């Protein structure tokens, strides 16, 4: 079995819902406490979704799956840290070529949970792509993620923004921006 | 010999720094006596940031207690306990 | 039971050639009654009776580690010849089988971007340099930085981490490597350069250089 | 903790403490440039002396020669050599 | 040549408090590594005495032996001017040395003990000197210590003082002066500076002066 | 063995002030009435010189003799460490003794003067000591007077200077003035001569006040 955490982005937004993933009858436990208010998903010729609360996954609450194996899972442990978020703007050398790599540097949190996204002009933009997070020599984590545009829409003076969003952070969110010139 | 940029630019830059502070400073109303020692030694934000629009400001602070000696001119004097604020952590913020 | 691994020779042995590329075979969960392993190397299927077996290792968990190298031409691997590991023991019933080769595609060069680092990271004594390579395959591939700061100012070595290469939108692979440096030794001129050694690259290797610009 | 008097009045009296300087006040005349750093650390005599009627002056200086990044707007920029004045013995004289 | 002998007395401070014990010392130098045994006899008053203590030879920088002899005596018999002579018997030496010592011949005088506060002008450097003046004292025998009630945490190592050698005076006695040397803060914050001198002349052989700062 | 030779050097307060002549003096003891014959060669950094003054022979009640050389020296010449050696010739000696002196070599250090009133105990009595402090002065060559309304004191003991902690040397001079002098209001002082003052002198003076 494969218990996965829910999504860093749904556990930070109250409009969202936080869920386990019980990747394969079921049986919940919350540190110890039993639990009813799971589901189980369609078999695929199966996978147990346990609603969670923001407030309890992030105050480290223990979730165990117990099928019928038992298999836990809980946020990691340790000082958290606030990610430093920066935006780099495309190389001189890139600029000869038809598209351009905007890059969003987020170094320096913990835990490795967070959750990264580009928008342009109220639009997300989706063709970008987040590496996993990498331990630094300081034990905090950093990552990278890469936008690709069309070099015109750069050329143009468009604004485009990387979105964050960490436990960390004020308001669980910050933004950076970046443009011509 | 000369001093390697790399030597220089780090012991310039902002953190604390034990620093030689006039007690009148940090008590500028205790005006009627004298102190003996008159100075006292504290650790104090100092250095520079690496841009212009960074400043060194403390981050973390604590109190420190020291026996200075106060003195009356005509009547007499004594070993009191005062304390100072001290800075614990230093870093380069925006202004 | 005992499970195998079966690891690749390292990208830059097989695109040196004053190094030597070998391809390792681990076995793991090795238990005090059964401690003895068999190895059977083969390549396109021929057996071959070259690879050095390395004596058995205590691990802290009670169970033995034992493994076998197997040294390989560099033309070999990078023309796509598969090797097979076969391992037996008392403690399966049937002897495992791994297998490894060099990726197959068209192989596509690297493109080396490096950038200086953000305005609002010098309220830091450390800060960032950054070095992208995309559009390669295969995966295969080795990352280092360098400065002419190298040993006068960095005499234990230069600080950097690397993302595990990605597999990008256009069939690619892409990474990132962050360089950490003081401040002072970025502001003073010295040169930091972002080296890459990949099969699709002129000699197997390129450069690109990042100074402070005014 | 409590400093004891003996410990206090010894840190603080006379002597030569590391101590921040801004480069400007060293070189007035070089006022079309900018510094990086803009402070170095220099020797200084500092410290509080057994009477008012006394004061911490140098006895014996030496000079020292740091590398600067030497910055003149829109001209260029470059590691330079700048000498500076340190103090190596302090003494206590009346003012 | 041949190997030197050197006599010494006990110490002052020894012979006055009956709780320590006075000896004399008798130095050979020059002894050669071909001859190095030396034989010691010890006479108080002519009569000889066997409860002399022998110390390992030492060896000098020079490649030559340092052999000593300690025999102690008692208090009474030191002060009542008993002489006491070391006789020193080498293979090189032809015939023995002989060497005596006795305290000197002359009425006690009573030391007078004065203490003196450092000068204003001393107060431009961080250490002050306090002056301790001992004069009218016979014979030259002498013991002379600074004490302070600063707990060990004012002086750690102890006290820094030094001695001028008694020197002959006017009125043929003896004087001299001990120099304590303290940092000014421990002067300052009313530590009680002591200075002990012990003499035979002196009732108890001891007798102290004090000295600490004054206010206005 | 024979002969003995002993070489003194100059008095501080000769070499200091330029009104008095320093002179180094080269003394032989232990002269037989065999061979009393004594010859003085003398030598300033290896250059012979000849300016040198032998005094009488003096019996001695050893029945030996005592011969004595004086060679006046230059005041910049000894305080600049040059060499002056006394070789000595006799009969009775295998070989001529040659024996050195100079001015002790290191950083002169100037010395600082304080004078201390009589303590309060002592004003018991029929006279009090005055008590001058030098120290912190190098090298250990200084000379010590007292004065006082102008007329100088006769009535006063110096010690001999002693090996301080920070190796610079101290010492007191002691001045015992009559009580009467002293409450009196006489105003007396300490006079210092080392090569580290200003023209070689200072003065300190104090009185009942
Ligand atoms: C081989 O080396 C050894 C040792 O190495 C050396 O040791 C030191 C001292 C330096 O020399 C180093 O460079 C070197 O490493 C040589 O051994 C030395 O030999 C000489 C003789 O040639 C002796 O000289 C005598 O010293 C005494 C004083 O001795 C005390 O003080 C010394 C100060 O350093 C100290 O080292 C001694 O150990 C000793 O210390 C005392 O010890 C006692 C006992 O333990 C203790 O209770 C005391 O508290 C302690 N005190 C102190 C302060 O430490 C000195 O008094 C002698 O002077 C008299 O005799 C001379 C020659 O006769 C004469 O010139 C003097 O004017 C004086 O003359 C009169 O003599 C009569 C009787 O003879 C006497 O009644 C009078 O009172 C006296 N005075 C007057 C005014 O009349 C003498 O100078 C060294 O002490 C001795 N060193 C040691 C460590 O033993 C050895 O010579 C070398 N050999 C060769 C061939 O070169
Ligand atoms: C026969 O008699 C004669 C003289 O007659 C006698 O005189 C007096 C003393 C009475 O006893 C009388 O009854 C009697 O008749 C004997 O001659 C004597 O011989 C001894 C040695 O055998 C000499 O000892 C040396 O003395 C010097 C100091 O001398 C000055 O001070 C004396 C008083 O303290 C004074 O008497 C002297 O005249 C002399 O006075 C100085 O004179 C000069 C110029 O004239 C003047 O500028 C000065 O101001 C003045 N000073 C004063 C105070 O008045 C002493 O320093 C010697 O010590 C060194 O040598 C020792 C032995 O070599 C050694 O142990 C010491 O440690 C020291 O040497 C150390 O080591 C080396 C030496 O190897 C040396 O280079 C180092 O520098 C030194 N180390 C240190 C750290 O300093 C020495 O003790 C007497 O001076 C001498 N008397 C006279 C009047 O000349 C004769 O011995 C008799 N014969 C026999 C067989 O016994
Ligand atoms: C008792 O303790 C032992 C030691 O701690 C345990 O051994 C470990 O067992 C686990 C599983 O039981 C193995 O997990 C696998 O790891 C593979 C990667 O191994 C590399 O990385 C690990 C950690 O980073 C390192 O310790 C290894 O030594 C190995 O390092 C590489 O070694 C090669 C050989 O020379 C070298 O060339 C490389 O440079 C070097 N790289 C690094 C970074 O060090 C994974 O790839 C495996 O992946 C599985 O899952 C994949 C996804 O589904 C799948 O594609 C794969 O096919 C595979 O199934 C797997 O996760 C550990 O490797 C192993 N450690 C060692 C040292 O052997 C032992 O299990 C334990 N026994 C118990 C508890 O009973
Ligand atoms: C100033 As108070 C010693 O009288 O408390
Ligand atoms: C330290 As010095 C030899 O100058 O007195």
């Amino acid at each position: 079995v494969f218990l996965f955490p829910p999504k860093p982005k749904d556990t930070l937004m109250i409009s969202r819902t936080p869920e386990v993933t019980c990747v394969v009858k079921f049986n919940w436990y919350v540190d110890g406490v039993e639990v009813h208010n799971a589901k189980t998903k369609p078999r695929e010729e199966v996978v147990s979704v346990l609603t969670v609360l923001h407030q309890d996954w992030l105050n480290g609450k223990e979730y165990k799956c117990k099928v019928s194996i038992e298999k836990t899972i809980s946020k990691a442990k340790g000082q958290p840290r606030e990610p430093q978020v920066y935006v780099l703007p495309p190389s001189r050398d890139e600029l000869t070529k038809n598209q351009v790599s905007l890059l969003c540097l987020v170094k320096g949190f913990y835990p490795s949970d967070i959750a990264v996204e580009w928008e342009s002009n109220g639009q997300p933009e989706n063709n970008y792509l987040t590496w996993p997070p990498v331990l630094d020599s300081d034990g905090s984590f950093f990552l990278y993620s890469k936008l690709t545009v069309d070099k015109s829409r750069w050329q143009q003076g468009n604004v485009f923004s990387c979105s964050v969003m960490h436990e960390a952070l004020h308001n669980h969110y910050t933004q950076k921006s970046l443009s011509l010139s | 010999m000369v001093v390697k940029f790399m030597d220089v630019y780090q012991r310039s830059y902002c953190h604390p720094i034990e620093t030689l502070v006039d007690i009148f400073q940090e008590y500028p109303d205790e005006i009627e006596y004298i102190f003996k020692p008159s100075c006292v030694p504290l650790m104090r934000c100092g250095g520079c940031c690496n841009d212009e629009g960074l400043e060194c400001v403390p981050t973390e602070e604590s109190n420190i207690t020291m026996q200075i000696m106060r003195i009356k001119p005509h009547q007499g004097q004594h070993i009191g306990e005062m304390s100072f604020l001290q800075h614990n952590k230093c870093e380069c913020r925006p202004k």
